[PDB]
């Protein structure tokens, strides 16, 4: 399935139409799918909702035919940022295999917080078996948008580094990893080795030398 | 026509040459079983029978009182007496100019909307003793009787000539549902018992109601808002009598409604746009009797 | 109530069957509708197919010469069997409970409601990936801190395939825990990283070691961490 993005702002109402409006009476529901992740059971009957789901998720009824189906979720969290999927049942269209496109919700406005960069050097085993890396970890920032600069000594590095896109966070935030992979030789004849994350508008170092 | 179904009508196209002659279109619109047979290509019922004409989609079928009178020096006379069976000599006869308010009701196997009786109810023939004599049965207390067409139909207006315009069956919107009607279990088993006391006083033994033995015959056809039912009466005569729930019928509709003389013409009932829900008073009955029962 | 938890492969070649399996948690394995949905990167979720209380068969017509879903009420356990797997069907497996409902828009008797389907609780999620390549375990190397707080962790390198599960002191400390996602590195092996934020003073010593699992490598090993 393809995705239909959504912006709503953080304490306001999401209005989530659904993309496969009914031709008789319905029976839809809602899912709330966090990529990689279980999904939720929203709303089941085109109103009713389960047990341990917060009242604002409402879901429209089908009493007069005519009224779309639409989620709506007042008050918006942090947390609420997934996908929403729509299965529509209605008497005229069959049996419905597949859920609803996608509604992926992206809440605006947002407190920004600051990454904290966390690089250690290469561990005594694997350089013992001839192979080095430094792993620069960097969590819990927001937006979840970093670009990783290696520096060996001064010069930038950019050869046999590899990068996780950002995650996020059991606490909303994200995190992401950077591997840096030296041979035993080339970590030992340099001074110094940094790393610099440059989340935003600023660009945070953390650097590490061969002692 | 070229038909597919829905789930009963067909949905079909068909080419047809429009208000310019030599332009050719191609429509479609839903038609009821009934109204099409196949040649899948199909065509309408009549086609190899007789002309059909649309009815002029302003003119109503509703049954108006219609008062009968009789000319200048002519009279109508009347007969008063509340139990006069079919024939025989009247006790208390008056003379009228003209009948009461009578309604053309053209029904079947269910009296619609008629004269009820006073006091109890009769039941008329000629020699009830000839089963090839119908009978015809006047309740004195009228059992409901509730009919619709759920499906919220849609009319198409299609330019084939000059001012000739057809309308169609566009297509269904919401729900497809069932044509069909309602009568109280127990209004009509009381009232079916009161049909069961006289046919007693005709006769003795044991009473059984039992169904029908072209499906304008077989089943309680009429006409509701303007289209003509026909309900499978099946589930109203079925009981044999010895010494909440509602009553439904399934009833199917049809759009192109025959003649009953002998191969002339035929008539189109134009779609009703919305739902169709009726309400009647079923106060007669037409009967036919057929060992020990 | 009720949970479920699956657990399958995690890695099958193309072309064979992709056999899998879930447990069910304090309810009745044949009283309740079971469903079993999929979701691969770049796609949305897809629904498979379900049994019933009756052990009826009924699947998802794009696979739906594919599948198989069975049951055996023994337990509280039923499998899937997908076969002639490929690339494509990469995907996480969920195991959820589906229940009937009968929407009624007419006469109950003509025929008019429809029935429609509605998982309300879900197992966890059993990654599958299908590739020829082979199985492969990783190998943990600690990462040790440098000094009032300070942290220290362990890297997991160059395993196959995703995931790997790691604890810290077999499950006793678990703040400050962060594990992080892994990195497909360009020779086919993953990469992970956990690392837990610690007092300073625990430093001098309260002992610490990571319990690191792949389970498509048969491998639990541990590791000190110090200065
Ligand atoms: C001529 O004669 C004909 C034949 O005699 C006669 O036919 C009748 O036609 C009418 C209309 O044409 C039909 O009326 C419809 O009936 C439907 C069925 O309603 C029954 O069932 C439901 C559901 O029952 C399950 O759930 C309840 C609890 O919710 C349980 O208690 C039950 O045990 C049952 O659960 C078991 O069974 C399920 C199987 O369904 C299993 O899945 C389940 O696991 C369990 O085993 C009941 O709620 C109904 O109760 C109502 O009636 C009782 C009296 O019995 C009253 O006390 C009270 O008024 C109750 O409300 C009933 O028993 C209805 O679904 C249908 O109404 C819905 O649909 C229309 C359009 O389709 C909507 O406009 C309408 O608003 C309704 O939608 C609501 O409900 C749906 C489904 O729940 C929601 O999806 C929707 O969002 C909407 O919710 C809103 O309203 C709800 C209240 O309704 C509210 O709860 C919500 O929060 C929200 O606000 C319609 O009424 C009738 O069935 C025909 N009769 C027969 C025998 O077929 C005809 O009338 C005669 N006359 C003519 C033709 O002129
Ligand atoms: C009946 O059939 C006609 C086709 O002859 C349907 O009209 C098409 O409907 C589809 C969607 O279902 C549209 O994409 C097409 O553009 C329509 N074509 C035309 C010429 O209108 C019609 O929807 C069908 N209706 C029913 C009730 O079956
Ligand atoms: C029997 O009489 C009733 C009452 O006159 C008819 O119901 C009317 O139906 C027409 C069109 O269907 C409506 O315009 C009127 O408003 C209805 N009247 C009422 C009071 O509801 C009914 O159609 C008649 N039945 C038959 C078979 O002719
Ligand atoms: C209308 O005529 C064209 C002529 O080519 C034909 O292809 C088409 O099938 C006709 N339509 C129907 C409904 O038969
Ligand atoms: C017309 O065709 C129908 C086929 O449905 C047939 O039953 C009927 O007898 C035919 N009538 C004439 C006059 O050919
Ligand atoms: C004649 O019949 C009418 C109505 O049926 C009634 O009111 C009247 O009393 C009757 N008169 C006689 C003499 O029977
Ligand atoms: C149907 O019911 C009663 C007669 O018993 C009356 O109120 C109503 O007018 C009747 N409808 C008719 C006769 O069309
Ligand atoms: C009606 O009553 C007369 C006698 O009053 C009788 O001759 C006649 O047969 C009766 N009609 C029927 C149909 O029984
Ligand atoms: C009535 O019909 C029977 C045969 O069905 C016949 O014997 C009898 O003479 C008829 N009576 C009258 C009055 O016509
Ligand atoms: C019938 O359908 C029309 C749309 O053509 C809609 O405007 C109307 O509200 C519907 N009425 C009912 C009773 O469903
Ligand atoms: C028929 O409908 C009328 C008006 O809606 C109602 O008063 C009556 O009780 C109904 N009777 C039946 C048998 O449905
Ligand atoms: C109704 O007629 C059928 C057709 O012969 C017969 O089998 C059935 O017994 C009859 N039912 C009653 C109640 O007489
Ligand atoms: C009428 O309905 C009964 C069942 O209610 C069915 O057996 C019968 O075939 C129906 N009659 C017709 C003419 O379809
Ligand atoms: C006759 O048909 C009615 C339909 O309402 C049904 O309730 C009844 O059981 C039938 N009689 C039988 C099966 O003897
Ligand atoms: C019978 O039909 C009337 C018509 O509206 C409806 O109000 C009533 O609830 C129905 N009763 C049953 C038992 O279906």
């Amino acid at each position: 399935s393809y995705v239909r993005p959504l912006s709503v702002a953080l304490g306001e109402t999401a209005s989530i139409s659904c993309g496969r409006q009914a031709l008789g009476s319905r029976a839809v529901q809602w899912y709330q799918h966090r990529p990689g992740q279980a999904p939720i059971l929203l709303i089941y009957n085109n109103q009713d909702r389960p047990s341990g789901i917060p009242e604002r998720f409402s879901g429209t009824p089908d009493i007069n035919f005519g009224t779309r189906a639409t989620l709506t979720i007042s008050g918006v969290e942090a947390g609420d940022e997934a996908d929403y999927y729509c299965h529509m049942w209605d008497s005229r269209s069959g049996f419905s295999w597949s859920f609803g496109g996608a509604t992926r919700l992206t809440v605006l406005g947002q407190p920004k917080a600051a990454p904290s960069v966390t690089l250690f050097p290469p561990s005594s085993e694997e350089l013992q078996a001839n192979k080095a890396t430094l792993v620069c970890l960097i969590s819990d920032f927001y937006p979840g948008a970093v670009t990783v600069a290696w520096k060996a000594d001064s010069s930038p590095v950019k050869a046999g580094v590899e990068t996780t896109t950002p995650s996020k966070q059991s606490n909303n935030k994200y995190a992401a990893s950077s591997y840096l992979s030296l041979t035993p030789m080339q970590w030992k004849m340099h001074k110094s080795y940094s790393c610099q994350v440059t989340h935003e508008g600023s660009t945070v170092e953390k650097t590490v030398a061969p002692t | 026509l070229n038909c597919n179904n829905v789930n009963e009508m067909k949905n079909c196209s068909f080419n047809v040459t429009t208000s310019i002659r030599d332009k050719i279109k191609k429509e479609y619109a839903l038609f009821y079983k009934l109204d099409v047979v196949p040649l899948t290509n199909y065509r309408l019922i009549n086609c190899n029978t007789s002309v059909i004409t649309q009815a002029c989609p302003k003119v109503s079928f509703e049954p108006i009182p219609i008062h009968y009178c009789a000319p200048a020096g002519f009279a109508i006379l009347k007969c008063n007496s509340k139990t006069f069976n079919g024939s025989g000599p009247c006790t208390n006869v008056s003379t009228v100019q003209c009948t009461h308010g009578i309604r053309p009701v053209v029904s079947t196997q269910l009296l619609l909307n008629g004269s009820l009786a006073e006091e109890e109810i009769v039941i008329r023939s000629e020699n009830i003793t000839d089963n090839a004599k119908t009978i015809i049965v006047q309740l004195n207390e009228a059992v409901e009787i509730n009919c619709t067409r759920p499906n919220n139909n849609t009319r198409k207006s299609i330019h084939i000539g000059p001012g000739r315009a057809f309308y169609a069956t566009g297509d269904i919107i919401g729900n497809i549902r069932q044509a069909h009607c309602n009568i109280s279990k127990a209004r009509w088993n009381e009232t079916l018992g009161q049909i069961v006391a006289k046919l007693e006083e005709q006769f003795p033994k044991t009473i059984i109601f039992n169904h029908s033995s072209d499906p304008e015959i077989v089943t309680h056809s009429f006409n509701c808002g303007g289209e003509f039912f026909y309900c499978n009466t099946t589930p109203l005569f079925n009981s044999t009598w010895n010494n909440e729930q509602n009553i439904t019928l399934q009833c199917r509709i049809k759009q192109i409604i025959n003649m009953w003389q002998g191969v002339g013409k035929a008539m189109y009932a134009p779609p009703i746009r919305g739902q169709i829900r009726c309400s009647s008073n079923i106060t007669g009955l037409l009967l036919t009797r057929d060992n020990g029962t | 109530q009720v949970q479920l938890q699956e657990s399958g492969p995690g890695l099958v070649k193309p072309s064979e069957t992709l056999s899998l399996t879930c447990t069910v948690s304090g309810g009745s394995i044949s009283n309740y509708y079971w469903s079993w949905i999929r979701q691969s990167p770049g796609k949305g979720l897809e629904w498979i197919g379900y049994i019933s209380d009756s052990e009826s068969t009924n699947y998802n017509p794009s696979l739906k010469s594919r599948v198989i879903i069975s049951v055996d009420t023994s337990k509280n356990q039923l499998s899937l069997k997908l076969n002639s797997v490929t690339a494509a069907d990469s995907a996480i497996y969920y195991c959820a409970r589906a229940q009937q409902g009968k929407r009624i828009y007419g006469m109950v008797s003509f025929g008019e409601f429809f029935y429609y389907y509605y998982m309300d609780v879900w197992g966890k999620g059993t990654t599958v990936t299908v590739s020829s390549a082979s199985t492969k375990g990783p190998s943990v190397f600690p990462l040790a801190p440098s000094s009032g707080t300070a942290a220290l962790g362990c890297l997991v390198k160059d395993y196959f395939p995703e995931p790997v599960t790691v604890s810290w002191n077999s499950g006793a400390l678990t703040s400050g825990v962060h594990t992080f996602p892994a990195v497909l590195q360009s020779s086919g092996l993953y990469s992970l990283s956990s690392v837990v934020t610690v007092p300073s003073s625990s430093l001098g010593t309260q002992t610490y070691i990571c319990n690191v699992n792949h389970k498509p490598s048969n491998t639990k090993v541990d590791k000190k961490v110090e200065p």
